[PDB]
RNA sequence: AAACAUCUCAGUAUCGGGAGGAACAGAAAACGCAAUGUGAUGUCGUUAGUAACCGCGAGUGAACGCGAUACAGCCCAAACC
RNA sequence: ACUCGUACGGUCACUGAAUCCUGCCCAGUGCAGGUAUCUGAACACCUCGUACAAGAGGACGAAGGACCUGUCAACGGCGGG
RNA sequence: GCUUUACUGCAGGCUGUCGCUGAGGACUCUCACUCCGGGAGGAGGACACCGAUAGCCGGGCA
């Protein structure tokens, strides 16, 4: 047959690419020689086309002007600080070690200095639970308990824009406009509505999948469709 | 008495033993950070070079070339093929790595011609060979009764036509007797059967 | 809309043009590559053995 | 059917009748060094392996008698045509 | 191959790289009519559809030697300086 | 490529606004987890064999399978008496 | 052209083994190698990656 849609994706053609050229900034923690002295002033609050969430423009003492992954509650004028000795208030960034356990955090680094990887979407947050001289245990929004180097920097507070998911799109048109701001092919045609040549679920006098939908982890691309390595399906039990 | 050279040779018989073993562990680190083709002022295996034709003279160049280890980097078929030809993983190229290295070096020095080459080891995925090239246009070479032969027009691009050291061995021309029926005088003249 | 005559009307785009290297109206001005001599793609001249019968 | 374990009959070696002992031919083990073995290794490569890609024929409903007749005095055995027999059991 | 998978078409078609007026090969870690024998290499004739391969099917397929053509034999590395 | 993205994410699928609802079945097939024991290739190792080698056999045993379990808004099933 | 528990194979995934590969049936370390860091340095570490091979799955493809 023909390569299935999931395979066209990888080639990275226009249709599957994100409108990068239309994006604003790659949100990452600033680099500080040391000392922490680094502080700056919120100059404005903008909309981030890549995350459908607000972002804060900040002017730093040493002249640097960069957009920042804004937590909820940051306003123009506020003074943010980044470093080991940063005060402990929302919007400030400092290593997990210097952060008091029990405090909600966002934009957490996977490894010290990577600029933040975890908890960055609308209204989410990580939860610093345990400290140590060797391991900082954080609970990520997925519920998992992650062990991190206490040297990993983070931002205090939860990400701005919480509750975005609460309102339904209501109409195809709204999805449309959102989708146009992401690296995604939309709308979605069901495999079972295709021809046998286009998808392992395609074909038939009526619409139904050919075999069972749970596919092995070892299935090859072109065949790995449906419920991938499902440990279970349905809702019962 | 033993020539000093004889010692370089002796050392390279077992490149994973003694001092040379440690040198290699050292060098490769820098090599792995170097490019595909790097001209070097002096041959890592002096005895070998000289044995191959190398001379500390103007117009004589040496260069280390890195080549990936393994079989052919082959693309699977995109049309009909009988089972016999649907192969990918086990297919290997008919040209040995040392020959590839010689060609890559030669292309880096369009004006030079390959004289010979020898191996200088390998790690888990590279293989390094040092290629000795010659400037057929530099007097000093044109005037050398032992290398001037490479200046002849008939020798333009020796490597690309397999007239090289490894070139001739890879072509199965080693033996003068049994086994070289489809080899000598050339593979192509023999319908490409060796 | 018919794919024939009615779709022939929008054809006012210029692509292939007189080539600077070979003189054939085969220089694709959009691609900057000659389909006839290879100009723009190859220093060597475009030529294939299939342009003639195998034994000739 | 039944069959005596021992009985008198012609021994092609002795060239005269003598008591023979009947036994079922036990299969010999292969060495894996015969020409066919070397051709299998040699000729098997990428893709289908011609004849070496085939698999075990099948079975006839009843097999023929596969026996060894051993002379009781010279100790040399001889083979005979076999005959279809669903089962063969020796008497004593 | 009266299907077809090994085999065959065929190392063909076609593709990539490159030389010359011709290329390539070439002075034996050869041959092995086993010899008290031959003596660099191409090529032509033959050896021969022979030896060898092969669902031992269809098909595939040399070499030594011999008769010719033309003939040509040398330079490094190292030892010692 | 997704991605100037980070689970309020995005990938892979099924159903197809709302409203009232969505029963029973894990035997087969699929996926997933577990697994005393059984099965399970090659290298290295041991035995025999060979002045070597081919080869025969042993020991060990990964994923996988047997076996057990979970799972149907997973493929699907919901009869005769 | 298409399908599949048709025949035969081929990609791909999983897994053992060998090479890279080092020190003191479970273990520590650091020096290759990998990742993070502008650097200092940090994490990981003889594993992973990559090369070779073996077993299983394998209409994704021929
Ligand atoms: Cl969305
Ligand atoms: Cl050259
Ligand atoms: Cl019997
Ligand atoms: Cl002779
Ligand atoms: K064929
Ligand atoms: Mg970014
Ligand atoms: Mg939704
Ligand atoms: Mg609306
Ligand atoms: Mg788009
Ligand atoms: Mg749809
Ligand atoms: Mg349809
Ligand atoms: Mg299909
Ligand atoms: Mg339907
Ligand atoms: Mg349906
Ligand atoms: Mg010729
Ligand atoms: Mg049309
Ligand atoms: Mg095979
Ligand atoms: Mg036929
Ligand atoms: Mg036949
Ligand atoms: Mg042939
Ligand atoms: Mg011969
Ligand atoms: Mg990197
Ligand atoms: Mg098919
Ligand atoms: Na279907
Ligand atoms: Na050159
Ligand atoms: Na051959
Ligand atoms: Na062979
Ligand atoms: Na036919
Ligand atoms: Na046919
Ligand atoms: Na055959
Ligand atoms: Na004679
Ligand atoms: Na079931
Ligand atoms: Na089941
Ligand atoms: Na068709």
């Amino acid at each position: 047959g023909r390569r299935i849609q999931g395979q066209r994706r990888g080639r990275g053609t226009s249709t599957f690419r994100a409108p990068s050229h239309r994006y604003k900034a790659d949100l990452e923690h600033r680099k500080v020689e040391d000392g922490d002295v680094i502080a700056g002033t919120v100059v404005d609050i903008e909309h981030d086309p890549a995350r459908s969430a607000p972002v804060a423009a900040v002017e730093f003492e040493d002249g640097d002007r960069r957009l920042i992954l804004a937590p909820e509650g940051v306003g123009v004028g506020d003074e943010l600080q980044v470093g080991v000795d940063a005060e402990i208030a929302p919007g400030n960034t400092l290593p997990l070690a210097e952060i008091p356990e029990g405090v909600p955090v966002c934009n957490v680094e996977s490894s010290p200095g990577d600029g933040g990887k975890f908890a960055r979407a609308s209204g989410v947050n990580a939860q610093l639970l345990t400290h140590d001289r060797n391991v900082a245990v954080v609970k990520l929004p997925s519920g998992e308990m992650k062990r991190l180097d206490p040297q990993c920097r983070a931002t205090i507070g939860v990400v701005g824009g919480g509750g975005r998911t609460d309102k339904p799109f209501v109409k195809a048109g709204n999805k449309h406009h959102k989708m146009k701001a992401r690296g995604t092919k939309w709308p979605n045609v069901r495999g079972v509505a295709m021809n046998a040549v286009d998808h392992p679920f395609g074909g038939g006098g009526r619409q139904h999948p050919g075999k069972p939908k749970s596919i092995s982890r070892n299935a090859p691309p072109g065949r790995k469709v449906g419920d991938i390595a499902s440990k279970r399906t349905g809702r019962g039990g | 008495a033993r020539s000093a050279y004889s010692y370089i040779r002796e050392a390279w018989k077992r490149p994973k033993e003694g001092q040379i073993a440690e040198l290699m562990w050292h060098r490769m680190q820098e090599w792995r950070n170097e490019p595909a083709v790097v001209r070097i002022e002096r041959p890592t295996r002096l005895d070998r070079a000289r044995s191959l034709g190398y001379k500390a003279k103007q117009g004589i160049i040496v260069v280390r070339v890195a080549i990936r280890k393994g079989s052919s980097r082959r693309t699977r078929f995109n049309k009909g093929r009988r089972s016999k030809r649907m192969m990918v993983n086990r297919i290997t190229r008919k040209k040995n790595i040392q020959r590839i290295a010689e060609e890559r070096a030669n292309r880096k020095f369009p004006n030079l011609r390959v004289l010979n080459s020898y191996s200088v080891g390998e790690d888990g995925r590279h293989k390094w060979h040092e290629v000795i090239l010659i400037d057929p246009d530099h007097p000093a070479i044109k005037s050398d009764d032992q290398l001037s032969w490479i200046s002849r027009t008939r020798h333009r691009l020796r490597t690309f036509r397999g007239l090289t050291s490894a070139g001739r061995r890879c072509r199965g021309l080693r033996g003068q007797g049994k086994g070289s029926e489809k080899v000598r005088p050339s593979l192509r003249v023999n319908g490409a059967k060796a | 809309t018919g794919a024939g005559t009615p779709s022939q009307g929008k054809k006012n785009t210029t692509t292939h043009t007189k080539c600077r290297r070979c003189g054939e109206k085969s220089y694709h001005t959009k691609k900057k590559v000659c389909s006839s001599c290879g100009f723009g793609k190859s220093a060597k001249r475009r030529d294939y053995e299939w342009q003639s019968k195998a034994g000739e | 059917m039944q069959m005596p374990r021992r009985f008198n009959t012609y021994c092609p070696h002795c060239n005269e009748h003598q008591e023979h002992e009947v036994e079922k031919v036990r299969s010999g083990r292969q060495t894996g060094m015969k020409w066919i073995d070397r051709q299998r290794e040699r000729n098997s490569g990428i893709g289908n392996d011609g004849k070496f890609s085939k698999v075990p024929g099948g079975d006839k409903p009843t097999k023929k008698t596969d026996l060894k007749y051993r002379c009781g005095e010279c100790g040399k055995a001889h083979l005979r045509e076999g005959w279809r027999a669903g089962r063969l059991e020796f008497q004593e």
